[PDB]
């Protein structure tokens, strides 16, 4: 109801007013989000600051994810030399799927999926395969790979 | 070392260009260039043996990170690797003899410490674009080799002709550093970083192979993009010997080689088009400089053909790169002294005789020359036979046609160098300019390239060399057949009265004059209308006259 | 050459030119411009306050990417053996590739899923519900 | 904000001082827009990059006017402190100073406004100080003053009753609660596009732009190009994609269209031009219209990759308006049949007009190559063609640039002599700052 | 031969003096007419503008053509984007209502 809403609002706005942090703690990198059932959390000022700073603390972690995994991947790479292509697959694939996490993840209202590993192309080509071969047409399309990538 | 092979030609060429040259003058200035230059080269001889032959990859990061937004992250990092350094040494042994030739042959010139330095300049960015370890660095030495050359092609500014040859560079590289940089984006998109060691591809979009495809076709000078080359002889010829050997021409065949992510029916069908072309172009022209230019092309045809037939024709499309360098850098050199020693002209009918040249600067133009024409048991019989050879047992049917132009391309470069060679000193004297150079600097330039010649027999580039693909000796001795068969015609200097197919060839199919109203005068015409009709007409808003 | 060979003396003495059209009056030392003081003093002290900001700020104050590093180091140390156990769980890859299906993503995405635990929309789903309950489960026993 | 109002009163106070002190006037003139520059190099030094995205905030009551910096005022802030001494550096007139210490004001607290009516009112009361500007009696043009004002009067007219609507809707036209209520999306968005796509000239509201850029002098195209354009990018940035995101969804297609016949009709209008001031105007319009489809990507990394363009465009076009108003300043003609081998007369000029046109042709080691790949990516990841479009397309800006150069600075040697000192050092913060973006921009 | 300076340094005007100083206008251009007015008129082009055959033709099918292209273009790039990242069909301007702003806490 109303009433409802707007006593928690009330709430909100007392909590936020009386809020202190110290100790090596920046406010605005906060720990945790706030957990609502609100529909359009912009109903609520200070939960949608709070889970905005929230949001672009993780953004900021997934892209260093990606360097940290980036130089691992390398250091394997020119270790194995010619061995590359059976010895560092599983790190490569790590890789390929810390980099899909941060492009995919809060990705904005107009960019399409970023797939590292052609692993959505293939799943699709495995699909059109197997719904051709129940039509009993011949495929027009590509078979699916096994392995696109030096990950996946 | 390794750094050494890098840095320092760019800080001869930034000692030869800023103030500091206004205390050195000419004499001192080729002093540094060419002790800047011998460095590098001791620096490359040294990652060679390391890593080519002891097989130790070595991995610098050199000014810490370029750009890093996002999960896009470019560094300024080297790899030095076999491709890296077979690269590192063919272009810095190529690229010091060019040096001390230059440091004699523009001695006259007024601004002869800014070539120099314009030299030094190109042979670092070429170092920098083969010793990098990602795309982004790479294009920072494909984008300066490209302004490069367009400050040494246009160095006779005064010269209109010079400035548009260097402007037409610029535009018809641009196109495919376009498509390049659109493939950088596929890459870096669908494999999530851009070091070379992460780039491992195998089923990807089409998209990528075909628009790096185009990226190299642009610098590599094949098919529909050649038309920049040959206007390149309107700089001075230092340059050309060096952006035919060592720099430019070669950077797309290395990019193709060490990316390995082509679709081979483009590939096979540009090289063995391209060659066959440039086979034809340059067997009906009469300026020395164009004949070893479309030479140039027609090799740069054979390379593209050997990297679509496989891992070991990418091994032996980096060996032909390897050995063409020497031998193509000593006949532009010796091209030079021949054109130095009958007054500057440069039509092979006013040639003749052994008067305008000294006795070494003929031995440099039959030994090289020799190599190109795949003699037996020379430095160009190797690495050609080894194309030719994997060509005739490749099982896709589109490389049976390939072989077949391979083989005419090779009885054509035989007829033209052939040629090349008749014209200059065997026949009855045409000139009337006898000023033959026995400088000592030019001498010494030929002979290292043709030590270099006697060290890619001696020790080869990589282990195909000795290695049998079985073929019948008819397959095999062919191309020795081919090579006579040309040798033989163009001594016998015959000709054919089809003067229609004479004109068409010798006019290079009309290319450039097809270009010049297909795109070009289109483009100026709707820049008239987006101007005119759009800006001023059906835009533009008037007075309210009151 | 001059004097017969390459290593002779030079032949120039004097000004090559003169820099900025500058020439010397009577000998005197240049006069210095009007602006030239206040010119040297304003961009030099930007260029050292920008030098300084670069290399005498704190790192965390200088770049949030320097606050992200040592958390995502941490936080992918506990997840490389998460990783890990899963590639010898196929019990648990099962429920996890059933969680990817619940959740609109595909059985190659369960690597994804296990490195998006501490996302706003995964622990905002297990509150509300669009998230399975056996997600945490899963969880918690891969960190186990 | 008390060194605000200090700031403002010491740089007002040219005015009081008698003019034949000539000496004193041009001191006082130049060290009034050098201040700035420290205090804004000393917000950066105070700025906590791991903190909150607003800070340093001010809120002057019930007058609107709340200001605030994030990273994309900052750094914009800090390209005009560096840009307005090198205006002064090109004045002459106590007309002129005060003209640019007004205009250096405005700019300054519009960068940072975070309130819809106070941008409003703190950017076009310029207005008329540009009409006065562009056009000047004995050498300027009172019709490109006229084209130029007319076309931002009208943009801000059509805005105006938008802000006001929703002022009337949610009670404030703070843009923290703006962002936060529910409001007719449709009409304001409306509105806002009117004003910014004036701004940043994209067709059809382009021809005031070739008109003013080059009637202008020296230091009004400096200001002009490198500044005012960018105001309609940080307008998108700050105020029209926060407030009405669905809008700025829905109008995708449309102001996507509207960049790519930007971006292709205005380069195929520059390879035309037979004025070098005219051939540096119009080339400004390509790459604002990249940096508009850059920001309305919103794909990876879109708010920081369309700040780096602006930030390269700022600091490239500038010099190369400079250099056209050395040749201009000292051969009284800006018509390039009457120019030929400058790289004999000019050598040093040359040099830099080379570093600057490969600058603005997005070659490496500058910080537009950076710009231009990083919008790239940001373009390519909603639509592989959409960034085909620009990449197949750069052999027809490098054909005007080339040109341009080949034409004026090879040749038979005619025209004036190399650069002063005064010129070299107007030049020469530009180039540094372009060296440092293009090698070493980040840590 | 003028002499605009003392040997200390001080500039002279040089006003009632007989030979020519060296200033700011000693290297301006000598006009050539002919091409001050061919810049001239194309200053003033937009006088020359007429609605004739040729005009009409070409400011429809290259001006309005390819502003079409365009428009057919980025909807296309638009839609493709849509279907490639799981999203239905959504609301351009002037497309009936539907979807417009995928939310965070929804798995598309
Ligand atoms: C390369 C150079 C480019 C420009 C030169 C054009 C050469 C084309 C040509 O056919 O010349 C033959 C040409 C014969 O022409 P011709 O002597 O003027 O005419 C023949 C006589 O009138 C009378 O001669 P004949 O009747 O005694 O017979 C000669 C001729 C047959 O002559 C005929 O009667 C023609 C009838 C056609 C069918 C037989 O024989 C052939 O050509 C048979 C094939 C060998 O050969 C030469 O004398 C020139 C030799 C120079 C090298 C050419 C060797 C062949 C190269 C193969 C690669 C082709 C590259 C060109 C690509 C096309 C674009
Ligand atoms: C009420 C209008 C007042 C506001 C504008 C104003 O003050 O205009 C004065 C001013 C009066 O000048 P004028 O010396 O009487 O010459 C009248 C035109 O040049 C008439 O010259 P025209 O023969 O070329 O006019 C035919 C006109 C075709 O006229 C129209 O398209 C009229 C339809 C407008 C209704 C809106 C839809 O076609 C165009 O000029 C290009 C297509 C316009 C889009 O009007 C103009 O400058 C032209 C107005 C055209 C509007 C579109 C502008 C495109 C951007
Ligand atoms: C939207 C982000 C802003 C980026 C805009 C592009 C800036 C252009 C140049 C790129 C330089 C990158 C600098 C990175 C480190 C500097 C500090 C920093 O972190 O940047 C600041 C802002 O950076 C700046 O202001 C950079 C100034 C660049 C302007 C340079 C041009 C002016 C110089 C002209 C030439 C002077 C030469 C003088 C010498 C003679 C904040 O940005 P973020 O890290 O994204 O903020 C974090 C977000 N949050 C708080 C929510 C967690
Ligand atoms: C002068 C007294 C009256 C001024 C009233 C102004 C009302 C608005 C008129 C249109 C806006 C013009 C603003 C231009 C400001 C810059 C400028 O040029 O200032 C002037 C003087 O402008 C000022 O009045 C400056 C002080 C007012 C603003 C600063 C204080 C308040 C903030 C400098 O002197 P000159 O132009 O040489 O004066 C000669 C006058 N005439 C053009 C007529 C030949
Ligand atoms: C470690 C590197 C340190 C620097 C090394 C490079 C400096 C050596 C080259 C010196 C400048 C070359 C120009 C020169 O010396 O010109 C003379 C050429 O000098 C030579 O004899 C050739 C140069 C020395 C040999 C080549 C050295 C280059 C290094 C590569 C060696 C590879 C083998 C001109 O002839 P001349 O002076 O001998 O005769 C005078 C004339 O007849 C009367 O006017
Ligand atoms: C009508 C008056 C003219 C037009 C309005 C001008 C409004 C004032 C300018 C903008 C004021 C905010 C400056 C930006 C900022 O971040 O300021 C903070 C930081 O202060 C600064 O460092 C301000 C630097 C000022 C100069 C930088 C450029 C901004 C605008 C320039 C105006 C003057 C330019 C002169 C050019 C000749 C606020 O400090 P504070 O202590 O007042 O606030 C803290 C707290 O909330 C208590 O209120
Ligand atoms: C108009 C165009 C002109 C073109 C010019 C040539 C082309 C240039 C193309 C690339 C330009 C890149 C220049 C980068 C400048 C410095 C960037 C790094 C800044 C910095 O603090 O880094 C440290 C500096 O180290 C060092 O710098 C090394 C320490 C000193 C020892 C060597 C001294 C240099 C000798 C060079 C000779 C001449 C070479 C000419 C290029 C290295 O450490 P890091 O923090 O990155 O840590 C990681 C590894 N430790
Ligand atoms: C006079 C003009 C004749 C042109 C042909 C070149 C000379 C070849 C002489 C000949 O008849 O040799 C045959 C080569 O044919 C073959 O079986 C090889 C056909 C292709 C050879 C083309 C290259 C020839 C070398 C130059 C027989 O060969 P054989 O029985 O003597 O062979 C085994 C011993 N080595
Ligand atoms: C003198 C310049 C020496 C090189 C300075 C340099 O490359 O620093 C960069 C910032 O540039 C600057 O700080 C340049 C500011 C001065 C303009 C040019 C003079 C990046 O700094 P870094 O990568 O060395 O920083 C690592 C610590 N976080
Ligand atoms: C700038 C120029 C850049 C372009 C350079 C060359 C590109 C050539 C492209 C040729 C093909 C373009 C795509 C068309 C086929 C794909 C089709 O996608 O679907 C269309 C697209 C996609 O349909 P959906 O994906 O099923 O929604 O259809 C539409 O919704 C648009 C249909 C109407 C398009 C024309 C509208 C009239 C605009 C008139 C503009 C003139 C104003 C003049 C003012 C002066």
């Amino acid at each position: 109801s109303v009433e409802e809403r707007q006593s928690f609002h009330d709430k909100v706005n007392d909590v936020f007013k009386n809020l202190t942090g110290e100790a090596g703690k920046r406010w605005a990198r906060p720990d945790e989000p706030i957990l609502h059932t609100l529909n359009d959390e912009k109903e609520e000022p200070h939960i949608f600051f709070h889970n905005t700073n929230y949001r672009t603390s993780r953004k900021y972690i997934n892209v260093e994810k990606t360097k940290i995994l980036r130089e691992q991947a390398l250091e394997c790479v020119r270790a194995a030399g010619t061995a590359r292509y059976h010895k560092c697959t599983e790190v490569m694939k790590r890789l390929q799927a810390a980099v899909r996490v941060a492009s995919n993840v809060d990705r904005g209202p107009l960019a399409r999926k970023r797939d590292v590993g052609f692993i959505y192309h293939n799943n699709r080509l495995r699909e059109l395969q197997q719904q051709a071969a129940e039509l009993e047409i011949e495929n027009p399309f590509p078979a699916p790979a096994k392995q696109a990538t030096g990950g996946y | 070392m390794f750094l050494l092979s890098v840095f320092f030609p760019l800080l001869g060429g930034l000692v030869n260009t800023s103030p500091i040259a206004r205390f050195l003058g000419h004499r001192g200035s080729s002093i540094i260039a060419i002790g800047c230059m011998v460095v590098a080269f001791i620096s490359s001889v040294v990652i060679y043996y390391e890593v080519v032959f002891m097989g130790c990859a070595v991995s610098v990061d050199v000014f810490g990170t370029w750009f890093s937004v996002g999960t896009f992250h470019a560094g300024w990092t080297f790899n030095f690797d076999l491709l890296t350094a077979n690269m590192l040494f063919t272009v810095t042994g190529v690229s010091m003899a060019v040096h001390m030739y230059a440091c004699d042959y523009m001695r006259q010139d007024p601004h002869l410490n800014l070539f120099l330095g314009y030299l030094s300049y190109f042979t670092g960015f070429m170092c920098v674009l083969v010793a990098a370890d990602n795309l982004l660095v790479m294009l920072v030495g494909w984008e300066g080799i490209g302004v490069c050359s367009y400050l040494l092609i246009g160095y006779w500014s005064h010269r209109l002709s010079a400035v548009k040859s260097a402007q037409k560079a610029i535009l018809v590289n641009r196109v495919s550093d376009g498509l390049l940089m659109w493939g950088v984006l596929w890459v870096w998109y669908h494999l999530g970083s851009l070091e070379y060691d992460l780039l491992n591809v195998y089923s990807a979009s089409g998209f990528v192979g075909l628009s790096i495809l185009i990226g190299a076709m642009g610098k590599s000078a094949q098919i529909l993009f050649h038309v920049w080359l040959a206007d390149a002889m309107e700089g001075p010829t230092p340059v050309s010997a060096l952006i035919h050997a060592a720099t430019l021409v070669t950077a797309g065949v290395y990019l193709l080689v060490r990316l390995h992510i082509h679709d081979e029916m483009f590939v096979i069908i540009v090289g063995s088009l391209t060659a066959f072309m440039a086979g034809v172009f340059g067997a009906t022209q009469s300026d020395l400089k164009r004949v070893i230019a479309y030479s140039t092309c027609s090799q740069l045809g054979y390379m593209m053909v050997s990297l679509g037939l496989g891992e070991t024709g990418g091994e032996a499309s980096m060996g032909h790169l390897m050995t063409h360098a020497s031998f193509k850098a000593a006949l532009f050199l010796a091209a030079g002294m021949v054109i130095s020693g009958n007054g500057g002209n440069q039509h092979i009918a006013r040639y003749g005789g052994s008067a305008h040249s000294a006795m070494f600067t003929m031995l440099t133009l039959m030994v090289a020359s020799l190599s190109l024409i795949g003699w037996p048991e020379l430095s160009g019989f190797y690495s050609k036979e080894t194309i030719l050879n994997l060509a005739a047992i490749c099982a896709d049917p589109i490389a049976d046609v390939a072989h077949t132009l391979l083989l005419l391309t090779a009885m054509l470069t035989s007829a033209y160098t052939t040629k090349l060679f008749y014209q200059c000193f065997m026949v009855d004297f045409s000139g009337s300019s006898v000023t033959p150079v026995r400088n000592v600097l030019p001498i010494l330039a030929m002979a290292i390239l043709l030590l270099d010649i006697m060290l890619k027999v001696w020790v080869g580039t990589n282990l195909l060399s000795g290695m049998l693909f079985f073929l019948p000796w008819g397959v095999k001795t062919l191309p020795f057949g081919l090579m006579v068969a040309g040798i033989l015609t163009a001594t016998a200097a015959v000709g054919s009265e089809r003067f229609t197919l004479i004109r068409f060839c010798g006019s290079r199919w009309g290319f450039d004059q097809l270009f010049a109203r297909s795109p070009v005068n289109p483009i100026f015409d709707l820049g008239r209308i987006t101007w005119a009709i759009g800006d001023r007409g059906l835009l533009s808003v008037g007075n309210l006259r009151a | 050459y001059p004097g017969g060979s390459f290593w002779s003396e030079g032949t120039q003495t004097g000004k090559n030119g003169f820099l900025f059209g500058e020439v010397p009056i009577n000998g005197q030392p240049r006069k210095t411009l009007w602006w030239e003081p206040y010119w040297y003093a304003g961009f030099g002290g930007m260029g050292v306050g920008v030098y300084l900001i670069y290399h005498a700020k704190p790192l965390e104050a200088l770049d949030i990417k320097y606050w992200a590093a040592p958390r995502a180091a941490k936080e992918l140390e506990t997840e490389m053996r998460m990783l890990d156990k899963l590639n010898e769980r196929p019990d648990l890859k099962e429920r996890l590739v059933a969680v990817c299906k619940d959740l609109n993503m595909i059985e190659d995405e369960a690597y994804d899923l296990v490195l998006m635990r501490n996302e706003y929309k995964v622990k905002l789903g297990m509150h509300t519900g669009r998230v399975p309950e056996d997600l945490k489960a899963i969880y918690e026993e891969l960190e186990a | 904000m008390f060194i605000s109002v200090l700031l403002i009163l010491f740089a007002l106070c040219v005015t009081l001082i008698p003019e034949a002190h000539y000496h004193m006037v041009r001191v006082w003139s130049f060290v009034a827009t050098i201040i700035p520059m420290w205090v804004v190099t000393w917000m950066w030094w105070n700025f906590d990059a791991s903190g909150h995205g607003l800070q340093m905030l001010v809120i002057l009551g019930r007058s609107h006017l709340a200001f605030g910096i994030d990273g994309v005022a900052l750094s914009l802030m800090l390209l005009t402190t560096v840009l307005f001494p090198i205006c002064m550096m090109l004045l002459r007139t106590v007309a002129g100073f005060m003209t640019f210490i007004l205009l250096e004001v405005l700019v300054l607290s519009a960068l940072c406004v975070l309130d819809l009516l106070g941008f409003y009112i703190l950017f076009e009361a310029s207005l008329i100080l540009l009409f006065l500007l562009i056009g000047r009696a004995p050498y300027g043009s009172l019709e490109a003053a006229y084209k130029i004002v007319l076309y931002t009067m009208a943009g801000s007219l059509v805005l105006l009753p938008t802000l006001f609507m929703i002022y009337s809707e949610c009670g404030t036209t703070n843009v923290l609660y703006m962002t936060c209520a529910y409001n007719h999306q449709t009409v304001l968005g409306w509105g806002l596009l009117a004003v910014l796509a004036v701004k940043i000239p994209l067709m059809p509201v382009h021809l005031w732009l070739p008109e003013a850029h080059v009637a202008a002098p020296t230091a009004g195209s400096v200001l002009l190009a490198g500044v005012l354009l960018k105001l309609g990018g940080i307008g998108f940035l700050r105020f029209m994609l926060p407030v009405v995101p669905e809008f700025c969804v829905s109008v995708f297609p449309l102001v996507s269209t509207l960049c790519l016949v930007s971006f292709l009709f205005s380069t195929l209008s520059t390879l035309r031009q037979i004025d070098l001031k005219k051939i540096v105007a119009y080339s400004s319009i390509a790459h604002m219209s990249m940096v508009t489809l850059a920001i309305f990507s919103q794909s990876e990394f879109s708010a920081y990759s369309s700040s780096f363009l602006m930030i390269a465009h700022g600091l490239i076009s500038p010099a190369l308006f400079l250099i056209v108003g050395i040749l201009y300043d000292r051969a009284h003609t800006k018509f390039i049949l009457y120019f030929s081998g400058l790289g004999a007369s000019m050598p040093i000029g040359s040099t830099l007009f080379f570093l600057f046109t490969l600058g603005n042709l997005a070659f490496p080691l500058f910080p537009n190559f950076i710009a231009e790949v990083l919008c790239m990516v940001s373009i390519f990841a909603v639509h592989e063609l959409l960034a085909y479009v620009f990449c197949v397309c750069q052999v027809l800006g490098a054909a005007y640039g080339f040109w341009a150069f080949n034409r004026v600075v090879h040749g038979l040697p005619r025209g004036p002599a190399d650069v002063t000192r005064t010129e070299f050092h107007t030049v020469l913060p530009l180039l540094i700052g372009a060296v440092w973006l293009g090698i070493k921009p980040m840590a | 031969e003028a002499k605009q300076f003392t040997p200390d340094g001080k500039y002279m005007p040089g006003i009632f003096s007989k030979a020519k100083p060296l200033d700011r206008s000693t290297q301006w251009v000598h006009k050539n007419p002919y091409i001050e007015a061919w810049y001239y008129r194309r200053d003033h082009f937009e006088n020359e503008f007429v609605w004739n055959y040729r005009t009409t033709i070409e400011a429809l099918w290259f001006l309005g053509g390819f502003t079409a292209a365009a428009y057919a273009l980025s909807v296309f790039a638009f839609r493709q984007a849509d279907r490639r990242s799981g999203y239905p069909k959504r609301q351009i301007l002037g497309d009936e209502p539907a979807m417009v702003l995928p939310d965070e806490r929804q798995f598309y």
